[PDB]
Formats: C-alpha cells, structure tokens, sequence
C-alpha cells in the first residue's frame, strides 16, 4: 500500500534517498507508467522493476584495523593495545551502530613522597630511614611504572625554646655540649621533587644526617602539612595516586602547643616554602590541628602513612583514628611490615570517553556496559575498574540530512587513555543513475524538478 | 550585656594589645580601671625591643590608656660586657591577674644568663606591684639550672590569686615540660625582694616535685583555677595539663595547704587539648564551686558521620559527697575553637545563679571571634546560650581573635551588674561591655464576664439612643528590678479587642469610647509591689457579622519606653528575657450560653417537569425549621441556575410564609436571601413557597438543579446541610 515514500510526491532517486532509509526508487524505464519510481524496494521488486535499476544503497560500519587487545604495557613486542580505526557508511536521516573496546593495561601512576626527621632522636634509627627509603622505590618500581619519588625532612621549630640558642657557637653545632658534629636545625626543608630517578633519590638520601633539638615531641605535622599543601614544589601528579610516608620515633607536637614559643597565629594553610626549599614560616606559624591536615589531606587525596618505632606504635595508631584512612607500621631493620603497607596501598586502587572533531550533521547515542554484562544506554562513563577489567560501549551514529561534504572523520577517545578509534564517516545521499523528462529538453532536471526555460 | 555602644581601646600596632585583660580596683581610690597586657609593645628599656607592656585604661575619662612604669631598667649584668638576663623579645603582658590593690604581671619568655654557666634559658620573671613599692618575682630563677630543672620554667605562663592572698603560678616548662605549680604569699613576697640577688628562697612556698619519667612534656600550669574543693575554707590549686595521658588532657586539682592531690579529670580524644582554660565558679548557686574546663580542637561526629573540630567545653558540678557530675558543651562551628576561654561573670543578670561566657575566636562570620553567654540554672548549665557577641574589625595581618581573653565579675559602671571586657589582640583592640539592669514585669489581664450575653442589652452606646451590651476588662502591669534604676518607667500599654480573623475581615468588639478593638495609653510604674490597674469598657457590635464560632480574643502588649529610661551615661534597661511579652486571654442559649441550632431543610416542587422553549413558571415548598436552640441571623439561601428568574414569594396561599426574600447576584452566584428570622426560635417550623420563571432553552441539559441551605450566625450547626433539587426538563 500507500507509504511514505509514495506520499512526500518523490520525483528523483536523490529525493527518494532522502526522504527515508526505507525508501527505494527505480530507475528501470520498463517499469509501468503510474506505478511509483520511490517505495519499498519490496514493493519495487513485486513491481517487476530490474533489481540493477534500484538503488537501494545500505549503511555499513566496517572494520579498518583490529588490532588484538593486549594483557600487559611491560610487553615489548608490539605497542600497548587499549582501544583501532574503523570506516562508517551512511545514507540520509539513517543510523548505525558499532562497539568499541576499552582495557586498562597501563600500570597506575603512583606518588611516594617521604619524610624523615632529621633529629638527634634517631641516631640509632637513621639507618633503617635510608633503608626503608630505598626499599620502597625498590617496591615500588617492580609493581608500577609511573613512579615518582622524593623526600623533604623537619627537625622542629627554630625558635628558641626548641633551639640551642644558649652557646654562640652551638647554633651552627647544636651538638657542642657532648663535643660533637652535627648540622643546624630547621623547620622543614623540601630536598628532593618527585622523579622518576631512583638513583638520585638513593643518593640523596644517604647523604642526610641529624641535627638537635631540645624537647622530644619534634614538629612533623608542619612537615605534612607543607608536603599536602604544595603542589607545584612537590611535584604531585594529578593523575597519580597520592602517598605520603612520615618518620618517627617521638611523639608529637600539636596545635596550640606553639604558645609556649610565643607563637599564636593558627596554621594558615597555605604553601610557603619559598625559593630555597625551606619552610619559611615555622617561626610565626602554630602547629596545624587535626582537622585542618585532615582536610587538606582530603582535599588533595593524600594517603597518609605512619612508619615509626615500636615505642610510639600504639601512640599513633590512636592517633591514626582521628585521621581517616591512614595506617601505621612497625619501622625497624625488618621493613617488610611497613612494605606491606605500601603494597595494600596500591592494591587499594575511570574509563569516560570524549568525542573530538564530530560532524554537526552527526548525533551520537551512547550505549555503556560497564560490568557485569550489564548496558545502561545515554551514559558514557564507567568505574570501580582494576587491571585486566574490560568495558564495552555501544555507538550509535544518526545524521541530519546529508552534508554538503561526502567525508569526514571523527575521534572517539576515552579520558587519559591516548588509544582511540579513527572513525571514517562517508555519506551515501547521490545515487549512481544520476551520474528528456522535462517535455523533451524544455528545462533542466535537478533535485528532482524541472526548471522550464 | 549592652553590644549598641561599647567601650573600646587601642593600642601600638602589632603590640598585641588585649591578650591579656583585668580590672584594677584601687581600694586607696574609688575609680576603677582596666589592666590590659600588650606582650609585644616597643619599650623605652635601654637597648631593649618588643619588651612587653602592661597598660592602665581609665575607662570613663576620655578613655585614655598608660602603660605601668614595672621595669624601666633593661638588661643586667653579670660582669663587665656579659648580660645576665635578656629583656627583649620577652612577653610582659602574656599574663595580668589583679587583687585590690595588686597587680600582677609575668613575662613567661624572659630569659636570664645561668649564673653557674654562660647559657640562655627562658625561666620567667613576674612583677607584683602594691600600693608604691613595685617588686619582681620569679621562683622558676633558681640553683634548679637547665630543662633537667627550672632552667625551661617559663615562669608567669597563667597566674592567679588567692583569696588569702597567695599568688598561684604556673610552669609549664619544669622538669623537662612536666610542669610545675608554685604558690607564695604576698607578703613574704614582698619582704624577701632583694635586686642584688637573683635566687631569692621563700619560707612557705608549696611546689610540685619532679614525677617519674613518664609525665614528660605535660604542660602542667598552662591555665591556672582557685577554689575550694575539700570544705577547709581554702581554695585549692585546679590547672590545665593539656598533654597528660598521651595527650588526652588532664586537669588536675591540688590542695591548698600542702598541695596533695584530690581529684583528676581525664579526657576522651587526643589532641584535643584538653585543659586549654580553665575556670572556677559555683553555677548553680549552692556555694560549691564548680570547673568549667574547655578543649578547643574537640572533634564530635557530625551530620553525615565525620569528624569536625567545634571545640568543647565540660562541666562538673561539686557535689558535697566529693564526686562531681559531668555535662559537656559541644561548638556550633568548625575551626571555631569553642572553649578557648572561659571568663565567670558572676549574677550578670541577679538572678541567684553566677554566669559565665565562653568563647570561641575563630567563629562567626569571616571568623572575625565571636563570644557565647550562658546564664545559670539549678542542677546544671543553660545549655542554650542567651547572647551572641560577634568581633567587629576585620583581619589586618593576623586573626582578630576577639574573645581570646575576657575577664568578668567585676561592675565598673557601679550599677549592681557585672561587666565584661574581651581583648582582641589579633587587631590589638580590647572592649568593655556594660550589663543592662534585667527589669521583671509581671502583667495581669482579666475578664469578668466571661461569657457574656447580646440580649443583656442595658449598656448605653454614647451620642445615640441605642442600648449595647458592654463588658469590664482588668489591665494591670508592675515591675521588679534590681541595681540601679529610675524611680518611674513610662510603660507604653497597646492592646486589641480581636485576635485571628486574619487580613482584617471583621472584628467584633469596639471600646465604649472612640469605638475601635485597639486602644494605647502611655502609663507611669512606680518600682515595687504598687500593682497599678486601669479598666475598660467595651461592647460588641447586633446583626453585623456572620462570626461567632471562635472565641472573641483579647490581647495586651507593653512596651518600655527605653530612651527615657536609660541613666545618665545613656545605658538603657532591659526587660526580662524569659517573661512572655504578651499576654492572651479568651472570651466566649442554654446553661453553656451557647446557641446551638439543629438546621434542617426540605425542598418540593409542583412541577415535576419543565418543558424547553417556553417560559415554565416553577414553584418550590421549602420546608424550613431549626430543631436546637436559638438562630441568630438565620436565613435561606436558594442558589438557582441563570435561566430560573426568582419573581416573588408565594402569597395567595395561608399556609405558606410570606418570607422577606432579596435576590442577590453576588460573584457570578444568583441567590435568593430569604430572611427566615432573628433568632429562629427553637421549634419552630417554616413553610414557604417559592415561584420562578425558567427560560430554559438549552438542547443539552438533562435538568435544572437548585441548591437551597440554612445559613445562620451561630456557634454550632450555623448550616443546615445543603440540599439540591432536580426538575427534569421535558420535551
Ligand atoms: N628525666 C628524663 N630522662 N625524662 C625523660 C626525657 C627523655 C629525653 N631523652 C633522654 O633522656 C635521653 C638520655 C640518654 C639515655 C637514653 N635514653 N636522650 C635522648 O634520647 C636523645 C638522644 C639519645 C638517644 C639515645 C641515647 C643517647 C642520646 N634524644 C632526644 O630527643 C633528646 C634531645 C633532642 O633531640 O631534643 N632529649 C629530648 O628531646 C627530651 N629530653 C630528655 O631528656
């Protein structure tokens, strides 16, 4: 019967194209007179028109390259495989549809940043400080690859009540009353930026030594604190999960405890180690409180790590509560419990696509299987995804009429992921008869009218 | 506490003018004066810088703030170009406690060269000055050199006074920072100050020994309390540890005599620092006094289940038994430090329990600091703060930290109310409020008729013949007040005759003279129990509303008139804060004087059909009565269609009423108002008929429908149910 493309008054082979995909006209001279060029290719076939006069063009999404998906980024042998190019053939106002293919094979980036206390305190411990330094790069390096390390160490306030002011000369040696070498202390001092260079890291961390303060509690949180709340100097990594291990033996020194120094100001929060890498505000700034390192450590997502002695283990396990997701470990000539700290960390730890360069004329559906074999349509983001997880996402490609331009090309790439599919889009809207109606040369026949001269 | 016009005082930049404040009460004079310690001020000591102060402000003349002449001297020597001790940089002013004529300053960051060794160490040094002889203290200066003693004392932190005179010192830095307490009578104080030597012993001195290694870096004798706690008439020693039990907090309480320990309060989150101020005041006002210890990094659960720091302050009340019982005052915002300090102030307001004010300098908006005052109630605290002061200078360079000192209990206007001053150092400013005297006023309102009859129409409506019927109303007000006040207070009296009936649709009772339902007079009180009264008469409107269901309420208001009332410095008084300032009373046939109908209605016609396109003449029976009490303003209301044209009530019949009716087009409703009488006596039945005439010519209705109801002004059952009637058109 009747349809839509008998309807519209179809006059030409393009029209008929694009009017619907359904939509067939034939070209045959011997069909009928009256019967309709444009309609169902069925109904052109029961109207005995040549099949070779019917243009029936049909949209194709073949495969350009296939390139197999890989299982590890340590592989030599040919280039890490994530998602390669595909070629999309479409007729007017008509759609298809394709899948795709996303893995994260990469190792994820991860930031270690390290923190010593540079005191007399640990003597007997700066030892096992190198030691875990070192092993946790040598951790570290055979699980990911993306590492970047580094350290920074605080000793306390310089102000006179932590300070050995008394003596001209033991400021320089804080060591003279003993008789003995030491270097002058600091606040906080940012050594080494995060790099990838283990060697430089090794080295740089057997070549600290301690200095001397006065009382035991020794300021590490201003040390935290500027280590969470600078960016730039430190050398995070936006993407790279965050880690940040601190060292000691004694306890603590916590906020309001600075008044006793005559310092009242509260900590500010903010960055301001200057040009020399030193923390140029330990001496007009309190010890920051709980809840503000806890929320800067939330803000920056920093997980935090206690690697102390056996003496104040059960001192800052409970200081461990108040902060969230934080751990504590045993540091000692065994590093293996604190390793394994660091090991969980990793195992602990986003797939969004991105369209680039999209034909106006093109719409896009998006079609998410993100697990469990499981599609939510219109959405295009995935997550909770570990190593060797697999998602799928369903493209469903329409065009608007039919642009003026024959091809173009699109890229369809997920967030941070550098693979992607090439997608070649070539519209079919001119049919090959078109490459006498109007009264025997009266007019010229185009888009299907003829303009009479 | 008066926050429109306070007192403020400002001193050198940076000198952190207000971090420490008191009141000075010379008892030689009687002008009083404030002592504010300004820890950074610039000296004029030879070769000494950011020396410290400790300032006179005079408060009510021309506000004129001094610095006291303690030290003049700068550094000493203990031989020829060798300092014995180190003026500069010490905080003089980071503590001032005063007594009468004592005052009492410390520099807890003076340092001295050991007299054994060429060293620095910073020990304390307190300077008590009397009448005219000004001395220098410092018990931590002793042959206990070096942090293994005295040597790291620091001296000074938190001082106190005892009402025996016996000055209370705090060290936090002794014994390695375990602390120390150190108590001395004045006198031998006094007597034993020799400036040629620098390790003066006292006779009757009680201190706190050094404790086993494990009470280390305690901060012992950051805050300091006095009061009695064993019943021997002495106060004892309570002061904050803030770093005791792996940094859970302690305070601890010492006796007065022999400094023994009687009691220590453990904490319940670490780092929280517990212990930061502490206070000492009975609240409840039983005579046993009780602490108020604050911990302002108190990190609670909070909406969504974390931790945020609000900062808390605990409550003991002091049981004669010994034990004390616990409640505990959480913050209101994060980072605001709630619990910084705790300042008594005494009967703020005189009602019979002392009050306190609790602070937090990191609160508010812009965390500008701002202050919770709290009033005292048996058996406990008000846990529902009753005034909020806010700073009032934003940050410069540094926090303005308003409220990170206030001192109370002291009444410098002289009006029988205490005071408060709160420092703001952070923009080196100090401010004193003044109490506002707290006037109780008790108001009694009465009616006497209760419920009250329109028919006991004997009350004469002036400048018409008319009779009304009038009721009397009782007003009276007196007030109660404490401290200074003026003799007389011009209340201003308003009230209102009808309460409800909302957008002003009706009201129901005028006064017999210049008719309205409100009326406001300006009346004088006289201080005491001289209950002064006035009444009124008013009387209510007959036929002139459709309201009688809801009680005619009669309210009172009473407002002071402040600006007269205020004394000759302009602080206005306050009315109590709990007593309700307004007062509602409710007034309101059978023996409840209550009317109630029983309205029912019927509905007949005598043309069960009307036939379309022509005019068909309907007449309706309606059957009215009341079967209850009295009907008010009753009357029929008959909502008929647009094509039914009311003509007129039937009369050529006897038995059917010849009623009043009024047809009324009212808001697109065409009704018929038929009066079917006053007051609708109980019984009676009405019979009426009704004609219309129907131009009914649509092709599409079934029927015509009429809508009859009994409506009357009544309390109860004023409406009858509502009745429809259908005539089927015909064709
Ligand atoms: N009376 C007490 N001992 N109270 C407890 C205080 C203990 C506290 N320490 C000690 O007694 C022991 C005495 C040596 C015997 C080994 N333990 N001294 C130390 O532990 C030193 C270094 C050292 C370690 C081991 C052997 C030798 C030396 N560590 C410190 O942190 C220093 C200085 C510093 O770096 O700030 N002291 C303080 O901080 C507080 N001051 C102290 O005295």
């Amino acid at each position: 019967g009747p349809n839509i493309c008998t309807t519209r008054g179809v006059s030409s082979c393009q029209q008929c194209l694009a009017v619907s995909p359904m939509c067939a006209w034939c070209s045959d001279e011997a069909l009928p007179l009256g019967s309709p060029r444009c309609d169902l290719k069925e109904n052109l076939l029961k109207d005995n028109c040549a099949p070779e006069s019917i243009e029936f063009p049909v949209s194709e999404a073949r495969v350009l390259e296939d390139r197999p998906l890989s299982d590890k980024g340590s592989g030599d042998s040919s280039q890490v495989t994530q998602v390669q190019r595909i070629a999309l053939r479409l007729r007017p106002d008509d759609s298809k549809n394709f899948s795709i293919q996303v893995r994260q094979v990469e190792d994820y980036p991860v930031d270690i940043y390290y923190l010593m206390d540079l005191s007399y305190s640990m003597k007997d411990d700066l030892w096992s400080i190198q030691n875990l330094g070192t092993k946790l790069a040598t951790q570290m390096r055979k699980l990911t690859s993306n590492l970047r390390i580094g350290f920074g160490a605080f000793v306390d306030k310089p102000v006179s009540p932590y300070m050995y002011i008394s003596p001209p000369e033991a400021l320089e040696n804080p060591c003279y009353d003993m008789k003995t070498t030491c270097l002058p202390m600091f606040g906080y001092k940012h050594v080494l930026t995060l790099t990838d260079q283990v060697t430089r890291f090794n080295e740089e961390v057997k070549k600290q030594s301690v200095s001397r303060n006065r009382d035991a509690p020794e300021g590490g949180f201003d040390a935290i604190m500027q280590a969470t709340v600078c960016d730039e100097k430190i050398g995070w990594r936006n993407d790279a999960s965050h880690l940040l291990v601190f060292t000691t033996d004694a306890k603590t020194h916590i906020a309001l405890d600075g008044r006793l120094a005559g310092i009242v100001q509260p900590n500010d929060g903010q960055c301001h180690v200057g040009s020399d890498n030193h923390y140029s505000a330990s001496t007009t700034m309190d010890y920051p409180s709980l809840g503000l390192m806890t929320e800067k450590l939330s803000q920056k997502n920093i997980n935090l790590i206690f690697a102390v002695t056996e003496n104040v283990v059960n001192l800052y396990q409970n200081y461990s509560e108040l902060i969230p997701g934080t751990t504590v470990g045993v540091l000692s000539m065994d590093s293996s419990n604190v390793l394994q700290l660091i090991v969980d960390a990793y195992g602990k730890i986003k797939v969004e696509l991105e369209v680039r360069d999209l034909p106006e004329e093109l719409s896009l559906s998006f079609n998410a299987t993100c697990l469990n074999n499981e599609v939510i349509p219109g959405l295009k983001s995935c997550m909770g995804l570990k190593i060797g997880d697999t998602v799928s996402f369903s493209i469903e490609a329409k065009v608007r009429g039919c642009p003026q331009e024959k091809e173009k090309s699109f890229t369809i790439k997920p967030v941070g992921f550098k693979d992607s599919l090439i997608v070649q889009v070539t519209f079919d809207c001119d049919c090959a008869c078109q490459a006498h109606r109007c009264n025997n040369g009266n007019g010229t026949f185009e888009c299907g009218v003829c303009r009479c001269g | 506490l008066d926050v429109d016009s306070p007192a403020e005082y400002s001193g050198p930049e940076g000198s952190y003018f207000g971090f420490a404040v008191d009141f000075f009460v010379p008892s030689a004079s009687s002008r009083m004066f404030l002592l504010v310690g300004a820890p950074k001020a610039n000296t004029t000591q030879p070769g000494i810088v950011e020396g410290g102060q400790v300032l006179k402000c005079d408060w009510s003349s021309t506000r004129r703030c001094q610095p006291i002449e303690f030290d003049a001297t700068g550094n000493r020597d203990y031989a020829k170009d060798d300092p014995l001790e180190f003026k500069s940089h010490q905080w003089f002013g980071a503590s001032v406690r005063s007594k009468q004529d004592k005052i009492l300053a410390c520099a807890p960051l003076y340092h001295w060269r050991t007299e054994m060794k060429q060293e620095r160490e910073p020990v304390g040094t307190c300077f008590l000055q009397d009448g005219t002889k000004t001395v220098e203290y410092a018990p931590c200066r002793s042959q206990d050199i070096d942090a293994d003693g005295q040597g790291f004392c620091q001296g000074g932190f938190s001082i106190d006074f005892t009402k025996a005179d016996r000055v209370l010192l705090g060290g936090p830095g002794s014994f390695y920072w375990q602390g120390q307490l150190i108590s001395d009578q004045v006198a031998e104080i006094v007597s034993k100050y020799d400036p040629n030597v620098y390790s003066i012993k006292y006779n009757n001195q009680l201190a706190t020994r050094t404790a086993q290694a494990i009470f280390d870096d305690s901060y012992l004798g950051y805050s300091v309390a006095v009061g009695d706690f064993n019943g021997d008439g002495i106060d004892d020693f309570v002061s904050g540890v803030p770093r005791a039990a792996r940094t859970l907090g302690m305070v601890y309480i010492y006796d007065g005599k022999n400094m023994s320990s009687l009691y220590n309060f453990t904490g319940e989150q670490m780092a929280a620092y517990f212990g930061f101020s502490v206070a000492a005041t009975d609240i409840n006002g039983d005579d046993y006094a009780d602490v108020f210890i604050g911990a302002p990094l108190f990190m609670d659960r909070g909406s969504d289940g974390k931790l945020q720091e609000v900062g808390q302050v605990s409550v003991s009340l002091q049981r004669a038994s010994g034990d004390f019982q616990t409640t505990k005052l959480n913050g209101f915002e994060v980072f605001a430090r709630f619990g910084s300090a705790i300042a008594p102030l005494g009967d703020l307001d005189q009602d019979g329990f002392n009050d306190i004010a609790i602070a937090a300098p990191y609160g508010g908006e812009d965390k500008k600091g701002i202050v919770y005052i709290f009033n005292g109630r048996s058996t406990g605290l008000n846990a529902v703060p009753s005034q909020i002061l806010e700073g009032q200078w934003a940050a410069r360079s540094m926090p303005p930290s308003f409220g990170y000192s206030m001192k109370g209990a002291t009444d410098i206007d002289k009006n029988g109310y205490p005071d408060l001053i709160v420092g703001a150092f952070g923009v080196d400013r100090a401010i004193l409020y003044r109490a506002r005297p707290v006037i109780t006023v008790n108001a009694g309102l009465e009616v006497y008729p209760s419920i009250l009859n329109q028919d006991n129409k004997t009350c004469s409506l002036p400048g018409t013949a008319l009779k009304v019927s009038c009721f009397n109303v009782r007003f009276c007000l007196k007030a109660d007040g404490k401290g200074v006040l003026p003799r007389k207070l011009n209340f201003q009296v308003e009230l209102l005759l009808d309460k409800l009936k909302q957008k002003g649709a009706i009201r129901r009772a005028l006064f017999l003279y210049s008719r309205s339902p409100s009326h406001s007079k300006n009346m004088t009180i006289s201080r005491g129990g001289l209950m002064q009264c006035e009444e009124l008469i008013a009387y209510l409107r007959e036929s002139e509303f459709r309201d009688k269901l809801t009680p005619i309420t009669i309210f009172m208001e009473y407002r002071l008139d402040y600006r007269t009332a205020a004394d000759t410095t302009g602080l206005q008084p306050i009315l109590n804060q709990f007593t309700p300032a307004n007062i509602s009373r409710q007034a309101h046939c059978g023996e409840d004087n209550v009317c109630k109908p029983k309205l029912e209605v019927s509905v007949d016609s005598d043309q069960k059909k009307i036939y379309i396109g022509d005019d068909n003449p309907l007449t309706l029976i309606v059957k009215a009565q009341n079967q209850g009490e009295g009907a008010y303003e009753a009357e029929l209301i008959v909502s008929i269609p647009l094509q039914a044209d009311f003509i007129g009530v039937v009369r050529n019949n006897e038995a059917l009423a010849r009623l009043s009716c009024a047809f009324k087009t009212e808001n697109q409703t065409r009704q018929v108002v038929c009066d079917l009488g006053n007051p609708m006596k109980a019984g009676t039945q009405l019979l009426a008929g009704l004609r219309f005439s129907v131009h009914q010519q649509s092709e599409m209705d079934t029927s015509v429908k009429f809508d009859l109801q009994i409506q009357s002004s009544n309390l109860f059952d004023k409406v009858s149910p509502v009745v429809s009637h259908k005539v089927d058109l015909a064709v």
